[PDB]
DNA sequence: AATGTTCCAGCGGAATCGGCAGCGGG
């Protein structure tokens, strides 16, 4: 890949994706431990 | 009620269902149509803090549903006296029309016959309304015309598609002469080829004049050639609307008569803005059944192309390389014989001709017919069972005279004779067209493969017919498939809720490999597919053909073009070339290494050539031969030689 | 292409720059063998010889009536001769220059082993 | 603001009131928690996002929007639930109605035909739940407690069996559990202290298996391990500390409640319920039933248990665990805690058959 | 009044150092 910018734009919706993975497993990780055995 | 006497009476949830309930009593009663007729259209107008009211309009906004109900009770005394004051309240009568048109759709469920009823209804008075879509008519009543059409024949069918069943001659005046005029525009007329699907179903003489109509809108409204007009730019836009509205009506209706009108436009050009939709549009065309009109699409383009229609090669040769190609590859059947034998008797008499170079017309003509006809020819076999050609089957059937006593052997031979010699020709005194027969030598090599992959997948017939050549009489094989001229450039690194929505749509009337520079060489991708496939078929050297590749390849006399795609064919075919790896080390190692590799000594091929070269390790042991170790230093110190690349990433892969 | 394409016939910035690609435009358009294209050629030779009456522009018609002429004479085309007999189109015809009164006589007076692998199979 | 607006807020609170009832009207609902499907597959996922659309759109915003819309809402609502009592989700869309109509008083008993409405469908309700499962008896519940009940004192005789019950399906559902706790604190302000006096010894010896953990609980680190933040901390107080703090503080944390927060709450019920009523956990200080739960289960003792050492095998007697590993198991409230007591439950019973009948 | 001294104010060299951009990776 030899232009930065689309890289840059296919990683902006690559981190927006790992921000929201982020975001919804730390809330999932409440009752995740709530209910684990 | 409604009326303010002193801005608005504003309703409620239950202030209206009150009002819903009386005038729900008040039909009850008795008759009254008329009446309700006569004030839904009255023009009386209204004001709120401006005016824009009719207290018709008003009054049905608030109801629209018990008002349709007993508009329908009694529809042929409403619908008859609602289009008698067409002329004067058209918007009023237009949305009650429509109103009742889609109440009904709403309705087919538990009944029929009412909205057939309601749509030859309609029609019985379409004389009615001729001032809507007449000429000076304002534009928004004659788009009021067509989705009112619209709604009408998709209610039930188009019923009103033969012999003047219904009111046929009024609505296909109305739909010519909407299609015909010249002060209009193209969405408008976008929106009107979006009710083809009806039309193009009609015997001719009338289908010859929508043919007409439709080829006068093909001119005079289109680019001259195409993408003349830049993007963004109001002519680009209607031009791609129209063009999608001509494809989705295409792909709606299996029409052959719409073929001959998109591949056209399509294949006057060298690539269309849009080609992509038009070849998802011919796979949804043939990927669905109804094998008879696939057939029929199928000889519409094939006439297209095969009947002589003085014009240029390129546009000929376009005809079946998109259009019938893709039709025959996605899907048409597997029991199609129709087009199959239909064509098997002529191709062949086409291919059994001799090359007038008198004029460079003609024979650029005679080589595009063959070039098309032999890839028809090999996408046949490549996509059809090997039985039903050789076995007791409809190929002596029909390339001879019934059956024969031969099984199915005859067209075989007789078009692989002819097949190897046109990609196995001379070329030395040969001098004027020489890409156009580059490609008739590909096409050829192509279809040499497709169908010696379906001989009865014998063990060698592959070596004799793809591999074996006579340069005692420079009749030769890669020097006619290969430019040996295109350098090379070779870059450095690169249920209810369904049914609603539908409603709601009715109501408004809307809704593997890299190519880079050489896997694009037309015979890249059958030559890696016939090898993995006669690897996969049944440890010195496989008898023969990886010997002739070998020659071709380990030889630095076989010139640049030949060598690289050879080695560009062991990178893809790796994998069945790995277990004689130890042989392909000279030939793959000496062109990586080699300084006459091309350019600047390419760093792309070197780079898949090493990795490959280096995928076998503990096999082919690149020491124990000073040759070799010759070139693997060669490699390592030119290698070393160029590793910075200031771009970061390639200098941490180097 | 049908008012648009006359806009660009009526007038540009020089003499030039659209004459050429509308050549190619009716080039193409008498590839293709559908009738309404002939027809929007003879429309546009109409309108070259109207501009060219009306703007001092002999030598471009001349020019363009000779090179047309070898064209479709080299190219396999009749139907296009056919409505242009029937319509007739050549160079001037007054005093072979600008203006006169002379009748059209210049366009009448121009035109009236291995084959064993075969079948061991 | 800036555009310009007056009741565009009404407006489209209402024409989502009527797009909701108008969807919920036609929806053919004849996963059902009774091996019974004979309807439309597509119509249950669609009513299942609607509802929850519904609970998490409706109550904000609860005002004067809502007024006029509770006895149309409730009435349609009502009808095609008492037609279709096995749905869950009709009572949840109940549910939100009922807050909302509480959240604005509308309760001091028109106005009254609502009243009367919820009366009789709500003493209905609570009979009916006596026969149903896991998701519809949890909306049950949630609709039941829900009502008003300031004002629908009436016969709390057949309020209570729910209320316990909710209180009983908490300990792993927590949701339930506060509503149980919700519904609780109401009665006990607003309900008079007179009728609700003789119901607190059947309700309060409910709430006594949440207080079952005993600072043994760290499953999870009770601490930060590591974080951008932290590893932006450790390094100095500067711009980019405050933009992993800008970003944390608004989580938005919409996991329901965690069961110490219930924990919480019920000691905060208890104190808050007076020094009277709070008595009533225990049982009533030297009743037959006490004095009964100081003998042991069996007299003589049995499931000796020789356990095997190197070269001991000393006897312990396993019948001296079997009551607090009987309540364990019933009533753990922590998963985990569960789980192992019902295996040594299990492995119990198991010891108990093999010395019924051994050699 | 003529001048020398004192005082105040302003500019720059030099060292330090922190963060401001821009540039690759994720």
């Amino acid at each position: 890949m030899r232009d930065q910018e689309k890289l840059s734009l296919m990683y902006a919706r690559k981190g927006v994706a790992e921000q929201k993975r982020e975001k919804e497993i730390k809330s999932e990780l409440k009752m995740k431990q709530d209910a684990q055995v | 009620g409604i009326a303010p006497g002193q801005c608005l009476p504003s309703l409620d949830l239950s202030c209206k269902q009150l009002a819903s309930g009386l005038l729900e009593l008040a039909f009850a009663f008795g008759g009254l149509c008329e009446r309700l007729v006569s004030l839904l259209l009255n023009p009386a107008v209204l004001s709120t803090a401006v005016i824009h009211f009719s207290h018709g309009e008003y009054f049905y906004s608030l109801f629209s549903e018990t008002i349709n109900t007993e508009l329908l009770k009694n529809l042929d005394l409403a619908v008859l006296e609602l289009m008698q004051s067409s002329v004067d309240n058209t918007k009023m009568v237009s949305a009650v029309l429509n109103g009742m048109l889609d109440q009904s759709f709403r309705e087919r469920a538990n009944q029929k016959h009412q909205g057939l009823k309601l749509a030859t209804t309609i029609l019985q008075h379409w004389k009615k309304c001729d001032s809507w879509w007449a000429k000076d008519s304002p534009l928004e009543t004659k788009m009021a015309v067509l989705a009112l059409l619209a709604k009408i024949l998709q209610i039930d069918s188009s019923v009103s598609f033969n012999t003047s069943h219904g009111s046929f001659p009024e609505v296909f005046t109305t739909y010519i002469s909407l299609l015909a005029d010249t002060k209009l525009d193209l969405h408008l007329k976008g929106q009107a080829v979006t009710l083809l699907p009806f039309f193009t179903s009609l015997t001719g003489g009338s289908l010859e004049e929508l043919r007409r109509v439709l080829e006068q809108l093909i001119v005079a409204h289109f680019p001259m050639q195409s993408r003349e007009f830049p993007p963004g730019t109001p002519r680009f836009n209607n031009y791609v609307d129209c063009m999608k509205k001509f494809l989705d009506a295409l792909e709606l209706s299996q029409s052959p008569m719409l073929l001959e009108l998109m591949t056209e436009v399509l294949c006057r050009e060298q690539q269309h803005v849009m080609e992509e939709l038009f070849q998802s549009s011919f796979r949804r065309i043939a990927r669905r059944g109804s094998c008879v009109t696939q057939v029929g699409l199928l000889e519409s383009v094939y006439e297209m192309f095969r009947k002589d229609d003085p014009r240029l090669s390129f546009t000929r040769q376009s005809f079946v390389d998109r259009s019938l190609l893709t039709l025959l590859w996605h899907c048409s059947l597997d029991a199609l014989r129709e087009f199959f034998s239909t064509i098997v008797v002529d191709a062949i008499d086409v291919l059994k001709s001799r090359f007038t170079k008198l004029n460079e017309s003609t024979f650029d003509t005679q080589i595009t017919k063959k070039m098309g006809y032999y890839k028809i020819l090999d996408v046949m076999y490549s996509r059809l069972p090997k039985d039903d050609v050789h076995a007791k089957e409809s190929k002596i059937n029909q390339v001879f005279h019934g059956s024969c006593i031969t099984e199915g052997n005859e067209l075989t031979k007789t078009l692989i004779k002819l097949c190897y010699d046109a990609f196995t020709e001379n070329m030395a005194g040969e001098n004027q067209l020489l890409e156009r027969r580059r490609l008739y030598h590909c096409a050829a090599y192509n279809c040499a493969i497709s169908v010696i992959c379906c001989v009865f997948n014998e063990l060698k017939f592959y070596q004799g017919f793809l591999f074996s050549e006579k340069p005692e009489k420079n009749l030769l094989i890669f020097e006619n498939l290969i430019d040996l001229k295109r350098r090379y450039n070779f870059p450095v690194e690169v249920s209810t809720l369904s049914e609603e929505m539908s409603q709601f749509d009715f109501s408004t009337g809307v809704q593997e490999l890299e190519m880079d520079e050489l896997n694009r060489h037309e015979c890249m991708a059958p030559l890696t597919a016939l090898v993995k496939h006669m690897h996969r078929s049944l440890p010195r050297d496989l008898p023969s053909w990886m010997k002739f590749l070998h020659g071709k390849l380990g030889n630095p006399i076989v010139p640049l073009n030949i060598r690289l795609f050879l080695a560009k064919l062991v990178i893809n075919t790796e994998e069945v070339f790995r277990p004689y790896a130890k042989h392909w080390l000279s030939p793959l190692l000496q062109l990586a290494a080699s300084e006459n590799n091309g350019g600047e000594g390419i760093h792309y091929m070197v780079v898949e050539i090493v990795a490959t070269i280096l995928s076998w390790t503990g096999l082919a042991t690149p020491t124990g031969v000073p040759k070799d170790e010759v070139l693997a230093n060669r490699l390592l110190n030119f290698l070393m030689k160029h590793v910075f690349h200031p771009k970061r990433a390639v200098f941490r892969h180097n | 292409a049908e008012n648009f394409r006359v806009l660009v016939k009526q007038k540009k910035a020089s003499f030039e720059e659209a004459s050429n690609q509308l050549i190619n435009h009716i080039e193409q358009f008498l590839d293709t063998n559908e009738t309404p294209y002939f027809m929007k050629s003879i429309d546009c030779i109409r309108a070259f010889r109207e501009e060219a009456i009306k703007f001092s522009e002999e030598q471009r018609f001349n020019n363009f009536l000779k090179a047309l002429q070898e064209k479709v004479e080299i190219k396999q085309l009749n139907h296009f001769w056919e409505i242009v007999v029937q319509d007739g189109i050549t160079l001037i015809t007054k005093e072979e220059a600008s203006g006169s009164s002379v009748t059209a006589e210049e366009a009448k007076k121009f035109l009236a082993d291995v084959d064993d692998l075969l079948d061991m199979i | 603001s800036i555009l310009a607006s007056e009741s565009l807020n009404h407006l489209l609170y209402d024409e989502f009131v009527k797009s909701v009832l108008k969807i919920v009207e036609k929806l053919d609902l004849t996963d059902p928690a009774a091996n019974l499907h004979p309807a439309k597959p597509k119509d249950f996922s669609a009513f299942i996002n609607l509802v929850e659309f519904c609970r998490e759109i409706l109550p904000e915003k609860q005002a004067e929007f809502f007024e006029p819309w509770v006895y149309s809402f409730s009435y349609e609502l009502i009808l095609q639930s008492t037609r279709l009592p096995l749905i869950s989700g009709f009572y949840k869309l109940l549910s939100i109605t009922v807050r909302n109509a509480k959240k604005i008083k509308y309760f001091e008993g028109e106005k009254y035909s609502c009243f009367a409405l919820f009366v009789k469908f709500g003493k209905e309700v609570a009979v009916k739940m006596k026969q149903y499962k896991d998701e519809l008896l949890a909306s049950c519940l949630t609709f039941l407690l829900s009502l008003p009940h300031n004002i629908i004192e009436l016969d709390v005789r057949a309020y209570v069996p729910a209320l316990q019950m909710a209180f009983k399906l908490g300990l792993s559902y927590t949701p339930l559990a506060e509503v149980g706790l919700n519904a609780l604190e109401e009665w006990s302000i607003y309900i008079d202290r007179h009728v609700m006096q003789p119901y607190y010894k059947d309700i309060l010896p409910c709430l006594d298996g949440y207080l079952k953990t005993s600072a043994l609980s760290d499953e999870t680190k009770n601490n930060w391990e590591v974080s951008a933040l932290s590893r932006a901390a450790q390094k100095g107080f500067n711009k980019v500390v405050l933009k992993h703090l800008k970003k944390t503080k608004n989580l938005s944390s919409n996991e329901a409640i965690s069961l110490e927060e219930i924990r919480i709450r019920v000691v905060q019920m208890l104190g808050s319920l007076g020094g009277q009523i709070n008595k009533n956990l225990l049982t009533v200080t030297s009743s037959d039933e006490m004095m009964k739960s100081y003998v042991a289960w069996d007299r003589e003792k049995r499931l000796s248990f020789a356990v095997p050492f190197r070269e001991m095998k000393p006897v312990i007697f396993l019948d001296v665990f079997l009551p607090r590993v009987t309540e364990l198991a019933l009533t753990a409230s922590d998963r985990q805690t569960k789980v192992a007591a019902c295996e040594l439950l299990h492995s119990m019973v198991m010891f108990m058959l093999g010395k019924a009948t051994q050699m």
